[PDB]
């Protein structure tokens, strides 16, 4: 039935696919996902971060 | 021979009777009165008797009489017809003044000229005391923040106290069925002095952790409202992402000392993470349970088929039931739920957003261009963000707080600097960007651009929408921390 | 008449993928998902076009007990003959519930086996197989010409309504020359609203008002020996009336004009459901609820044939009050055609 | 003017920011004509009961309505007109009966109503009933009753005067 | 037994009838339907007809059914009354089920609520230029109040008449819409950048001749676009009442030099006169035969529809509507200057402190007992609003000002205890 347990790789990501489908549903009232400009600007947030990361580690070296 | 069968109604109660269909009535509505008396006497009811002049005689539901000197058939009387027998002082009482009148824009036009109904003025009436307890609270923190003394902190425990019982005893169905209005209005209300009371309690000239206490209690009375009532799940939503913000601000403001500049900045990065996890949470939020997987069941084939919700009419007086399709109806209802919660998250960070880009006070002469900076590149994903939104309100969320980002900047330099520069740039800003918002309204929908250019403008919103980290490390000078600690 | 048509559709295949094996295209997959989710959704659309054609079809043929008020142009449509009509001649509403739908899911060839099943193509097409099966809220029927007799088992006021909206049914759709009706009972002042109807109007006897009314207080009181010279039923898998006897007067006689296997061409509905009639569970349509809902065995949707052997949810009953009943009895009794 | 309908006969109406329309009457007749002030969405500004006296005796209701305190009721019908016509034919079709005969007046008539009114003087009084019998017997050579009926905080309250030559 | 008179209404024609009132509906739905439709024949008109299924109603004129099983008298319907006899659709059909929770979803919020579109769009613009636009005057004001500048004027000047011509040319060119409203929303939010122009032209530190200049040029030019337009006419007649009352004080300040509690309380009385005046004024004002541009009641009985003739139903319904906006234009700026100028009188600071409380007391009753006289809703809203205002401003000046405990707690006793009494009644 349901309760904690163990759980696969294609059972996470099916997970997430559906998380994003609902979020579109949501916000947009469409389904059809020939693209979603979700995943490219969560991404962006992403890339971000990274990039703060990495000034983060590069102001460490010099002075 | 031919007989017509009708329902007479007297004394409130019906009997059929048997009619010649061929003789006038007036020959036989005399032995008709002893058939019905009879009937009323084997039910038990007081007979039918006279009283002043005139005479027994039929009329149609309507009132009209029927003409005593013809027969049923050819007044077209038909069997299954209700008559009902009256005594009437005279033989004329027909009212023959039909008229002409639409009905659908007399059945409209009542319902939006009527007057005053008690029903709003009790909901007027509850709006207004309200706004009196609001402004009370605020006067009492005032007063609190003014002039440190013991004495503001009881008494709005006790407004408080008695506004909520008074509230929860309209909630309690003792007054209220279809207004729940009354209630939620004076619930909400009454939260605010608590709150003010909370940190009032609390030593020192202000609320001693600068107030945490009091955000802290309206945000958990906030969320168990919501827990418990589940209403007005936008409102206290708005308020919650705002009581939590301010927590967070105040905990870390009493527990580290840090700057203000850093509070604002660290808010507002958490503003901008959580309006892309606004959906998710708004999901999460309502009850939405995305389907469980199968971990190593084999069967797949499940032909349970599943029962019917019998719907019972409201009024409870025995109507047919109707039928709902399943369980999954509220899939429904834990969707209007999620539009409300993520309605109150979009405004509860459009207000948070604004207030710390508020941050920005000196002219743009050294280092303060980089929070300039900073608010132009949150406009531009904010304005841009509106896409992926649909309904009107969300939208226009976003796009009054992208503007209002600029509304707030540019007051805060003009009043706070004395260049008439400055005040030129604001009140230019100010008459330019919403009317280049309103040419772009009425221009883009009606015109069709390439589809290169759509990809440009598609990428604005990720172009800008990077580069404020960095920015928001260097306005807490955490680089320069690093490069000196 | 709104037309309704057959179909037979294939579900789509499920995706695979194999398991990953130890150590001492997300893309990709996420794009095959939402393209199955989108076939998915272009066959429950089509499932709801044709669930909306039958849907129109039925309230068309059966309408609510409470909108026939309506008493003309559509009234007594039904005809005798052993064709096209004899697809609804026999048959009356009895409350609403599920019913299989017109189009077919085949069976998806090529499911993978259940470790290479992804798992949310696998749980959609699953969903979609329980869910689209069956048409919600659509009319339940009872074909009088298949059993002998239907028992209805509950409270009193629920198997009255349940009897009044039958009778209401029948009266409506039915002409006189086609179908009469008889009711048996010990409680006359419940059933004084029937006097209306012309159904309940005997040919052979008349009186003041016309033909006599054929409502008897004891199942001894029966003058109607006509109706009792015939043989038991044979299932219809037509007699010119056929008759529809009501009863609810709980005599130990009726098991002498009623065998096991009652009479040609006449069906009974008991009321008050007792050991005597209750001697079959594919009869009985049980109250359960106290709300109305039905119980009886499952039977199939175009030949009536008892599907199963287990009593399982059937239809939430058309309670109909007196007022209403009393209302189209008036309403009825108007017409002579 | 003059306005026809659905309805049975024409109804002569007089306009001035407002409406004036009377009903001829032809022997003590009932005092709740008030009951048809108001009707079921038309609101009447007042019913005057007008009795001269000269010899010839003539009697009239005259009504009064403001279009402005019936916007709801008028925009319903074909035509401000056809509202007070139709209030009009519905108090005239409820006195017509037992003994005396009603009809609205026509315009020329309305204007010949004026006129015997006219013909080329006491104070009100309060308390009304049953003096308006013995109010009609002093001597003169003409005599103009007036009862005024109008509507009162959701009643009917009712004042009177009259002159006399 | 009881009969009430009720007249029914179908099919276009209203009929007077007298139901027995205490048979159920149900007995008298039937043989009311054919004593209707044989009234109609006799007319000439088209007789009820049933359409498909469903079942006959007698419905309240506010639309709601009444119950079959019930009689008249049990759900309290009265002589005189009026009934609607309506043929329902039969409402019940199958249940649609969209077991995909994402798709549900979004077919459910698609179905149910409104999207943005461009004519939502361009109101919002319109709305936020307009807010844009006032802030900008309003912080030219400010500039010019704490800076004897002369170059605010030409900025408040320049964005003024870019606005006004905008508005002017989008009213010209765009009239062919209730969507002209937005240009509308674009005058009035460019009037008030002309009157700070205007006002700041006003050599010298600031004081009551700008204020004279400003408030006279723009209520001048709000009594000209009532003239021109006739659209927005109730908001104008609130700010032209807003500005008599605010020229009347400039020019009392500088024909004569007048004390501020004299001016605040000759206001005072003339509102309170005002108050009188308004119901009869808001009729003259019917008649000024500005152009004729329905507003939204009157547009949605145009719908519906094609001192004889639809012409004379048209005129009436059009003065009416025009009189009710007026009406209530002049509560709500008479309700502004009530409350602003019994915020200015008391001061606690002040030897005759108590008098101003007692005018405040009186009024307060006086608004509430003229609250119960006007049958619109919104006006007696507004009456008992600025009521409560009036004590709200009283109780949070003497609150703020004076710094004492005893009138703090007092202010905050009754500011909670008097509206809790309102809530009683």
């Amino acid at each position: 039935g349901y309760g904690l347990g163990l759980s696969t790789r294609t059972q996470v990501t099916g997970y997430q696919f559906l998380a994003r489908r609902t979020a579109m549903a949501l916000t947009r009232w469409r389904v059809r996902m020939e693209v979603e400009p979700g995943r490219r600007q969560v991404l962006a947030v992403v890339a971000s971060v990274s990039a703060a990361g990495v000034i983060c580690l590069g102001a460490l070296l010099w002075s | 021979p031919q007989a017509a069968v009708v329902a007479i109604m007297a004394a409130d109660v019906q009997i059929a009777v048997v009619l010649d269909a061929h003789a006038p009535i007036s020959v036989m509505i005399d032995p008709l009165l002893k058939v019905v008396n009879t009937r009323l006497r084997e039910l038990g009811v007081a007979p039918l008797e006279a009283k002043g002049r005139g005479r027994w005689m039929l009329c149609l539901v309507d009132g009209t009489p029927l003409r005593p000197n013809l027969s049923l058939t050819e007044q077209e009387v038909y069997d299954g017809d209700r008559l009902w027998l009256k005594f009437l002082e005279d033989t004329e009482h027909r009212s023959e003044v039909i008229e002409h009148i639409s009905t659908a824009v007399a059945t409209n036009l009542s319902k939006r000229f009527a007057p005053i109904d008690p029903v709003v003025a009790v909901q007027v009436g509850a709006t207004m005391v309200a706004v009196g307890v609001l402004l009370g609270s605020a006067l009492l923190g005032w007063w609190r923040w003014q002039h440190e003394s013991w004495l503001p902190a009881p008494f709005a425990a006790v407004i408080a106290v008695l506004v909520l019982t008074v509230a929860t005893m309209i909630l309690a169905r003792s007054k209220t069925v279809p207004d729940r209005r009354v209630g939620d209005i004076l619930l909400l209300s009454g939260l605010v002095p608590l709150a003010v009371a909370i940190a009032a309690t609390a030593p020192g000239p202000v609320g001693a952790p600068h107030a945490v206490l009091g955000f802290g209690v309206f945000g958990v009375a906030a969320m168990l409202v919501m827990r418990f009532t589940g209403r007005r799940l936008g409102v206290y939503t708005a308020l919650v992402t705002l009581c939590a913000a301010a927590t967070a601000a105040g905990l870390a403001r009493m527990v580290l000392l840090t700057s203000a500049v850093t509070l604002l900045t660290c808010v507002l990065l958490a503003c901008v993470l959580m309006y892309h996890g606004a959906p998710a949470l708004s999901r999460w939020l309502s009850g939405i349970r995305l389907p469980v997987f199968p971990s190593a069941t084999s069967r797949w084939v499940f032909e349970a088929r599943p029962d019917l919700p019998t719907t019972v009419v409201v009024s409870g007086g025995g109507q047919p039931t109707l039928e709902g399709p399943a369980s999954v109806r509220d899939v429904l209802l834990r969707a209007e739920r999620a539009r409300s919660f993520l309605t109150g998250l979009l405004v509860g960070l459009g207000v948070l957003t604004v207030v710390c880009l508020a941050g920005l006070c000196d002219p743009h002469a050294g280092r303060r261009w980089l929070p300039l900076l900073l608010a132009a590149f949150t406009f531009g994903f904010l304005i841009l963000r509106g896409r992926s939104y649909v309904d009107r309100w969300q939208a226009i969320t976003l796009a009054a707080t992208a503007v209002l980002i600029i509304a707030a900047v540019a007051v805060r330099y003009v009043l706070v600097s004395g260049s008439p520069a400055v005040l030129s740039a604001g009140v230019a800003v100010l008459v330019l960007l919403p009317a280049a918002g309103l040419t772009a309204a009425a221009v883009v929908p009606n015109t069709i651009y390439s589809p290169l250019f759509r990809k440009i403008v598609e990428w604005i919103e990720y172009l800008c929408l990077m580069p404020i980290f960095p920015l928001a490390l260097w306005l807490m000078n955490v680089y320069e921390a690093i490069r000196y600690r | 008449a709104p037309v309704v048509k057959p179909e037979n559709i294939v579900l789509p295949t499920p995706l695979s993928v194999p398991p990953p094996e130890g150590k001492p295209s997300r893309p990709k997959l996420d794009a095959m998902r939402a393209q199955f989710m989108l076939m998915l959704d272009m066959l429950r659309e089509t499932a709801q076009e044709s669930a909306d054609s039958m849907d129109a079809n039925y309230r068309w043929f059966h309408p609510a007990p409470t909108t026939l008020a309506a008493a003309v142009g559509s009234s007594r449509m039904w005809e005798r003959q052993p064709d096209g009509k004899d697809l609804n001649f026999g048959v009356v509403r009895v409350g609403v519930g599920m019913t299989r739908p017109e189009v077919t899911w085949g069976e998806p060839q090529n499911m993978p086996t259940d470790i290479e099943l992804e798992p949310v193509t696998g749980k959609a097409l699953q969903e979609f197989g329980r869910y689209q099966s069956v048409v919600y809220n659509l009319p339940k029927m009872v074909s009088l010409l298949v059993e002998p007799w239907y028992s209805l088992v509950g409270e009193r006021e629920q198997v009255l309504g349940l009897t009044r909206a039958i009778i209401c049914q029948l009266a409506f759709s039915h002409g006189p020359d086609h179908v009469q009706m008889i009711v048996v009972t010990s409680d006359p002042d419940r059933w004084d609203w029937v006097k209306w109807i012309p159904h309940f109007g005997d040919p052979r006897r008349r009186d003041a008002a016309g033909n006599a009314r054929m409502v008897y207080t004891s199942v001894r009181e029966f003058a109607t020996e006509q109706a009792e010279l015939f043989a038991g039923r044979g299932s219809f898998t037509t007699p010119t009336p056929h008759h529809v006897i009501i009863s609810d007067i709980e005599d130990p006689q009726w098991e002498y004009v009623i065998s096991s296997e009652g009479v040609d061409g006449v069906t009974f509905f008991d009321l008050t459901g007792s050991p005597l009639w209750t001697g079959a569970p594919q009869r009985v349509l049980r109250f359960t609820d106290s709300a109305g809902v039905i119980e009886t065995l499952p039977r199939d949707r175009d030949t009536w044939m008892v599907i199963d052997d287990n009593a399982w949810f059937f239809a939430l009953a058309d309670q109909m009050s007196e007022a209403d009943a009393e209302q189209f009895a008036h309403q009825m009794a108007h017409w002579r055609l | 003017d003059h306005q026809r309908r659905f309805g049975h006969d024409v109804v002569g109406i007089r306009e001035y920011q407002g409406q004036l329309v009377a009903v001829v009457t032809v022997w003590l007749p009932v005092e709740a004509v008030a009951a048809r002030l108001r009707q079921f969405d038309v609101r009447l500004d007042a019913i005057d009961i007008v009795s001269v006296g000269t010899d010839e005796h003539h009697t009239w209701l005259v009504l009064r309505m403001d279009p402005q305190r019936n916007v709801a009721a008028v925009a319903a019908r074909d035509s401000v007109a056809a509202t007070l016509a139709a209030a009009t034919e519905r108090l005239a079709h409820d006195l017509n009966g037992r003994r005396w005969t009603a009809r609205p007046l026509t315009s020329s008539e309305i204007d010949d109503m004026d006129a015997t009114v006219l013909a080329g003087w006491v104070s009100p009084r309060d308390i009304t009933s049953e003096t308006l019998e013995r109010l009609w017997l002093p001597d003169t050579e003409a005599t103009a009753v007036t009862v005024r009926l109008r509507p009162r905080h959701g009643g009917v309250e009712v004042s009177a005067w009259v002159r006399y030559h």
